């Protein structure tokens, strides 16, 4: 669980752009402000490998 | 973080600074100058000095004095 990819992003990735920011996503309706819940979400997630 | 480290009126001094790719890249020029009440009219073209592998966004700077 140490290796981590951005499932989430307000915008794309410009070439060779670099970026650490942690903030909940907002996907719609529901106003986030620091917690996930339904189209609310942490932006970094792991593979898991096995 | 820390991620990167590097060293190195009489006079008008002239920079440019600008950011392309997440390269970022500094060009300058130095002269002595007749008056001061404004910029003095004329040619000295400004030079590079450092094109730096930054990778990061910039929108906002400050002098340092
Ligand atoms: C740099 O980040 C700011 C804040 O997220 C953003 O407004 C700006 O559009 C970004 N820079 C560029 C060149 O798009």
């Amino acid at each position: 669980y140490n290796y981590l990819y951005r499932l989430f992003r307000k915008s794309n990735l410009k070439p060779f752009e670099r970026d650490i920011s942690t903030e909940i996503y907002q996907a719609g309706s529901t106003p986030c402000n620091g917690v996930e819940g339904f189209n609310c979400y942490f932006p970094l997630q792991s593979y898991g490998f096995q | 973080n820390c991620t990167f480290e590097y060293v190195s009126f009489k006079n008008l001094r002239e920079f440019v600074f600008k950011n392309i790719d997440g390269y970022f890249k500094i060009y300058s020029k130095h002269t002595p100058i007749n008056l001061v009440r404004d910029l003095p009219q004329g040619f000295s073209a400004l030079e590079p000095l450092v094109d730096l592998p930054i990778g990061i966004n910039i929108t906002r700077f400050q002098t340092l004095l």
